[PDB]
């Protein structure tokens, strides 16, 4: 049997992705770029890939590499550049064209198709690897029948008995 | 080793855990994302809050997946009519004495009760009487 | 959680601080010993809620912070562990009381037979509601659960802290009207003892019953165990 | 086989001394038949004891009725590193229930023979009684009886000349019914709040100090040496198959001679109530409903109850339960829905807070109540009313959850249209000033 | 829907509690919002500034505040001659509250009975 | 054997420690710590009011203390901060017990003020 997110949409842009002819589509290094018609200074920028962990504030998983197959997980970013206030209100001021367009509209399934996007479109990359979560608790508390054992303060004496 | 991994099916797939390992690490091990309030992963389990309810075959009750060990051929369903009325109804005791903060509250954008209500919960109350009210404490 | 104590947090009073003494005697220290030792040594926690009550018999009928972080000593536990206890149950009081303790059960088979009526009687009569202390320091009303004491519904509990430990008397009044717990409440200001248990019979044993909270109405009838005792016996054992 | 149950013997009464009439000493008990043939019903083995416990089809007296005898089975035969403990439930905080009480006060030799034969039964080397904080001079009582028993060696070291040894130790509360649970009274004999562990893990396997331990109710504990002595064919000859033995049955409410009385089991309730306690007061007719098993149980009506058997096994074909055979008598002059109130009060006045449901619901349950008492509601409210008492019932950790559902359940089942007529008729005194 | 608008309690404490929604909803996002605790301990801002040449004049701030405090009032005539005078801060918010308060308080008597 | 640690014999610059957000009493303990963030810090303002408020104008702050504390009989009140609920706050309940007119509780919502005696007292 195989179920994997099989009620929606999903299946078919699992398909479509993997039709023949479309799905060996490749270019040469940079060459993206030079199609794309952008200012060629943008590339000389740095870029990082990498799958964000999960927020402290919350429990849930969603937006995490555990879910990785369901969803888009992994990010490029880009460093930031000169901020300043504005001296007649105190907004924030900027002149970085890339200070918003990789965090909220570039996303990708794995690590391996932001770096083809990455190298087809010229921009430098350097790769960082989400630390993975652990599942196995402690050897105290390791189950609920943990809490009550033994291990507390050892086996009982019974030398305050009557009789002792 | 005496099959130090052991077999599990949720919701039909079998799905293979450490031994010692809960319910709710079987429907982790099985890209599940079981809701939960008082379980945490570095902490010892409690079992009070009973958001983790889930259904066990030839169990009548609804089992609290965080505390209940995994048991070998254990049969766990995470989606019949039984568990989303439980969902429904613990958030509904969840909610009757919870003050309407979400204004002045800080949690609010990043609130695990917020986001649980809104995609296990319901949409409405049916509570219109006086809530608890308790003073706060200096830290 | 009982009447008289409407705060699970700890309020400042002159006579309720951190400055305030307490500490036992020599004789309720060797009762509060003799306690211990029927746990283990590794599991000393066991002993708390004796404990406690003692130390309540020993302070007056309550519970102060010093005398709760003295046993938190005593016992080796951290005092966040014995407020936890004092504060779950319900005969711990935590703020200061009268000499005797009267409790009256309010639950539906004492309400049936017309706990009611008695409380109006005890209203009446001692000028107080549930959890209030008269001004003389006598009296404190308060309210109870279920005793099990159903059948000889309704019932009064009345605990005396005017001997300390040695002397502590927890005693329930049964079948009771309201001229029944007037006279108890009189002659316990008058000095002297009321009698314990029924005000009508002996025992649980088959006799009338209070008829609207307000008269014993008695009745006749079948009554079992009226003939002797049984004699030991017992059945061959081998086969 | 037998077929109509009731009118017990007084020579086939096991307690004989429970109203306290003769000598309370342990010279009266050893001459009234207790801690007879003692080191003889010991040295038959500890599964002779188990299998003796079993053919008598003795249930649990303390209100779910498991059989004794497996449950006592459930223990480990052997050693591996940790002691045995038996734990007996003197709470008896159920409303209605006082017959823990008696034999506590009035014989209390029979439970402390009793623990020493359920001791010896489940391999144990301890012993603790948890007596109820507010049962002092029962205490007191249990506590001459251990002395006594302690004086004449038949505790201890050696106990009864057996060779097997067994100590004996009195524990006491301080007022939470909560603290009847199982796993709550552990808890609380460790030293902590009364609040239940989840299960599993189970008392046998992990249970006071994290060593294995069975809680069993002092009636059922007090039976054990008289069933012993007197044979199991003799205790199974009672009541119906599946339903063996005699009951204490406390009789309180609107009733003539209120009781606390022993009988045969599957009894009826016009039987158990027109003799042994003088009947209902105005007569059989004029009874409005009946909770047959304490408070955690759901009420019956007037023609359920006229035919009903007091059993196991028919009080539960009857959408109740037997619990712990405490039975409260209501008349027609009662307001049904005000003593269901009281009763959703004490449920929200018990619950110990720790999980979800009931710590919130049994407040929303006792406000839903007073609200129906006063007729100032819906009447879909009352379907509400349901509605929430299936959220709570089942959802929760221990049984306290299921106890606050249960008489609402029952309220609304047979008294729906009463409580249809209260929302209806508070409207002539609260239409009146609307218009 | 005219000119935005702060308002106040009748005891004279402002409504507005910080809560950053009015700012979340604002497809312009025509509205700048900081806050800190206030001496008393009260959730209160610091700065909130309403860009009249960015805002669409949608009312959508309107239905996402909680406790009425920023509303659209009934003013349509506030043309100027220097686009500076339309970067309105929250003192001139607030003063134009206090201006219209009777008039906002009598359309939202109606106004309550649908929303 | 575990000798205590002398807290007061620790050093704090003198410019860091004078210049700590602290509160009035209001709403928590007077004198614990008051969140700010950086607006204002280029101006030098380190009040609250003052960071959007300019001259002797009657603050909301100044409007808000003149206005009395409310009795209320029972243990439990409902904040809607008017008449009429749909045109107030969210609703607030606000624990009475342990209050007074010396020792209010307030609203966080509104900043009204209110007290009962009602809890033995
Ligand atoms: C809320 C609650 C209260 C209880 N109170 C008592 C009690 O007072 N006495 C008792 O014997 N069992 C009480 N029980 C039942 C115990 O958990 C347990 O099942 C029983 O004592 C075992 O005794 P047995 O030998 O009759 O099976 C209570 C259970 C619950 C859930
Ligand atoms: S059901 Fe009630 S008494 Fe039982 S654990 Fe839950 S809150 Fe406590
Ligand atoms: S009316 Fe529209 S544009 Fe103007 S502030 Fe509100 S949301 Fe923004
Ligand atoms: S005006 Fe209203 S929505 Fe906007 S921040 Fe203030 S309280 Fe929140
Ligand atoms: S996560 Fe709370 S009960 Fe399991
Ligand atoms: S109801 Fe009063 S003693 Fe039980």
């Amino acid at each position: 049997e195989f179920a994997t997110a099989s009620a929606d949409y999903s299946i078919a842009m699992k398909k479509a992705a993997e039709i023949t002819g479309a799905a060996e589509s490749a270019m040469g290094p940079k060459e993206g770029g030079f199609t794309a018609g952008v200012p060629l200074d943008t590339f000389t920028r740095k870029a990082r890939i990498y799958a964000p962990a999960r927020t402290a504030s919350q429990s849930g998983l969603a937006r995490t590499v555990d879910f990785a197959t369901t969803t888009p997980a992994w990010k490029i970013e880009f460093e930031p550049t000169a901020k300043w206030q504005n001296p007649l209100m105190g907004w924030t001021s900027s002149a970085d064209p890339l200070e918003n367009v990789g965090r909220s509209a570039l996303v990708f399934y794995t690590k391996e198709e932001a770096m083809r996007f990455c190298e087809k479109l010229g921009w430098e990359y350097e790769v960082t690897e989400p630390n993975k979560r652990r599942t196995q608790r402690t050897k105290r508390y390791m189950q609920y029948g943990d809490n009550f054992g033994t291990k507390r303060a050892g086996v009982p004496d019974l030398s305050t008995l009557p009789s002792n | 080793p005496p099959s130090d991994h052991l077999e599990v099916f949720v919701n039909e797939q079998p799905v293979k855990i450490p031994k010692g390992s809960s319910v709710l690490q079987a429907c982790d091990a099985a890209g599940i994302d079981i809701p939960r309030f008082c379980y945490h992963q570095r902490l010892s389990i409690a079992g009070n809050c009973r958001m983790c309810l889930v259904e066990v075959e030839k169990v009548p009750k609804p089992v609290a997946s965080c505390a209940m060990p995994a048991g070998p051929g254990m049969k766990i369903k995470t989606e019949t009519p039984m568990v989303k009325k439980a969902r429904e109804g613990v958030m509904e005791f969840l909610l009757i004495n919870h003050p309407l903060d979400c204004p002045i509250c800080d949690q609010g954008g990043e609130c695990d009760l917020q986001d649980q209500a809104m995609i296990f919960g319901s949409d409405r109350s049916r509570f219109v009487e006086a809530k608890r009210a308790v003073e706060d404490k200096n830290l | 959680t009982n009447s008289t104590d409407i705060f699970n947090i700890h309020k400042d009073t002159p006579e309720n601080n951190a400055a305030t003494s307490f500490e036992f005697s020599e004789a309720t220290l060797k009762v509060v010993n003799d306690i211990i030792a029927r746990y283990p040594p590794n599991y000393k926690q066991s002993a708390i809620i004796p404990v406690l009550d003692v130390t309540q018999q020993e302070n007056g009928g309550w519970l102060s912070l010093a005398a709760m972080n003295r046993v938190a000593k005593l016992l080796d536990m951290a005092p966040i562990r014995v407020y936890e206890v004092a504060t779950f149950y319900t005969m711990f009081n935590r703020t200061k009381i009268g000499k005797y303790h009267v409790q009256i059960c309010g639950t539906t088979p004492c309400r049936l037979q017309g706990s009611q009526k008695i409380e109006e009687a005890i209203t009446k009569h001692l000028g107080i509601g549930i959890g209030q202390t008269t001004q003389d320091g006598l009296f404190t009303l308060g309210e109870m659960e279920c005793m099990g004491a159903c059948v000889n519904a309704p019932m009064v509990a009345i605990a005396d802290y005017t001997k300390g430990v040695s002397g502590f008397e927890y005693i329930y009044y049964e079948d009771l009207t309201p001229k029944d717990i007037v006279n108890i409440l009189d002659t316990i200001k008058k000095g002297g003892k009321p009698k314990p248990g029924s005000q009508y019979r002996l025992k649980a044993e088959p006799a009338g019953a209070v008829h609207g909270g307000e008269k014993w109405v008695p009745k006749d009838g079948e009554t079992t165990l009226t003939g002797a005792p049984r004699a030991p016996y017992c059945r061959d054992l081998n086969a | 086989a037998k077929t109509s149950f009731g009118g017990l013997k007084d020579e086939d009464r096991i307690f004989q001394n429970i109203y306290g009439r003769h000598d309370l000493s342990i010279k009266g008990a050893m001459s009234r038949g207790d801690w007879y043939m003692t080191k003889e019903i010991i040295g038959k083995g500890r599964d002779w004891i188990i299998d003796q416990m079993k053919k008598s089809g003795l249930r649990g007296r303390g209100g779910a009725g498991f059989p004794s005898g497996l449950k006592w089975s459930f223990m480990p035969k052997a050693s591996d590193g940790r002691p045995s403990y038996l734990v007996v439930n003197g709470d008896e905080s159920e409303p209605g229930t006082c017959k823990d009480r008696e034999i506590m006060r009035h014989e209390p030799h029979k439970l402390v023979e009793g623990c020493l034969m359920a001791g010896v039964a489940m391999g144990a080397r301890a012993g603790y009684i948890y007596i109820r904080g507010e049962f002092v001079q029962e205490r007191r009582a249990v506590e001459r009886a251990i002395s006594e028993a302690y004086a004449k060696g038949f505790l201890g070291k050696n106990a009864c000349g057996s060779g097997v040894d067994f100590d004996l130790m009195v524990h006491y509360g301080a007022g939470a019914y909560i603290c009847g649970e199982e796993t709550a009274l552990i808890e609380s004999l460790e030293g902590k709040q009364g609040k239940p562990r989840l299960k599993p893990p189970f008392p046998a396997g992990v249970g006071l100090y994290g060593c294995p331990t069975t809680v069993t109710n002092v009636e059922t504990v007090a039976v054990s040496p008289t069933i012993l002595r007197r044979g199991p064919e003799w205790f199974s000859s009672f009541g119906r198959k599946n339903n063996a033995g005699t009951k204490l049955f406390c009789i309180s409410g609107h009733v003539n001679r209120p009781v606390t009385v022993e009988e045969e089991m599957s009894i009826p309730l016009k039987e158990l109530i027109e003799r042994h306690a003088g009947g209902v007061r105005g007569g059989w007719d004029n009874l409005l409903a009946i909770i047959p098993g304490g408070s955690s149980v759901p009420l019956l009506p007037k023609k359920i109850c006229d035919g009903v058997l007091m059993d196991f096994d028919a009080l539960k074909e009857a959408q109740s339960g037997l619990g712990t055979a405490a039975v409260i008598v209501m008349d027609k002059s009662t307001d049904v829905i005000d003593a269901i109130a009281r009763l959703s009060y004490f449920y929200k006045h018990e619950s110990c807070g720790q999980c979800t449901p009931c710590r919130e619901g049994t407040g929303w349950l006792y406000d839903i109540m007073t609200r129906m008492k006063k007729g100032d509601a819906r009447l879909e409210e009352i379907d509400m009313l349901w509605e929430i008492t299936k959220q709570i019932e089942g959802h929760t950790i221990c049984a306290l959850g299921d106890a606050a559902a249960w008489p609402v359940q029952g309220l609304i089942r047979h008294f729906r249209g009463e409580m249809e007529e209260r929302i209806k008729s508070a409207g002539g005194k609260k239409k009146l000033a609307a218009t | 829907r005219g000119e935005h608008a702060l308002r106040r309690y009748p005891t004279g404490e402002e409504r507005c509690i910080a809560c950053k929604l009015c700012e979340a909803i604002c497809p312009a996002q025509a509205i700048t919002i900081e806050a800190e605790e206030r001496e008393d301990g009260s959730r209160r801002t610091t700065r909130y500034d309403i860009d009249m040449t960015k805002c669409i004049y949608c009312g959508f701030c309107q239905e996402a505040c909680p406790v009425d405090a920023i509303v659209e009032g009934p003013n349509f005539e506030f043309s100027t001659e220097t686009r500076e005078e339309l970067l309105y801060d929250k003192q001139k918010l607030l003063e134009n509250g206090d201006k219209w308060e009777t008039e906002i308080a009598t359309n939202l008597r109606t106004e309550s009975l649908y929303r | 054997v575990v000798p205590t640690f002398d807290w007061k014999k620790v050093p704090v610059p003198s410019t860091t420690a004078k210049d700590i957000p602290v509160t009035v009493k209001g709403a928590t303990p007077a004198g614990d710590l008051r969140a700010t963030s950086g607006l204002g810090l280029g101006d030098g303002i380190k009040n609250h009011t003052d960071k959007w408020l300019d001259g002797d104008k009657k603050s909301p702050m100044e409007y808000i203390n003149e206005v009395a504390p409310i009795k209320v009989k029972g243990l439990v009140v409902a904040s809607y901060g008017s008449d009429d609920p749909a045109l107030g706050c969210p609703v607030e309940y606000i624990n009475l017990k342990g209050t007074s007119l010396e020792n209010p509780a307030v609203c966080k919502y509104t900043g009204n003020r209110y007290y009962s005696d009602d809890w033995k007292g």
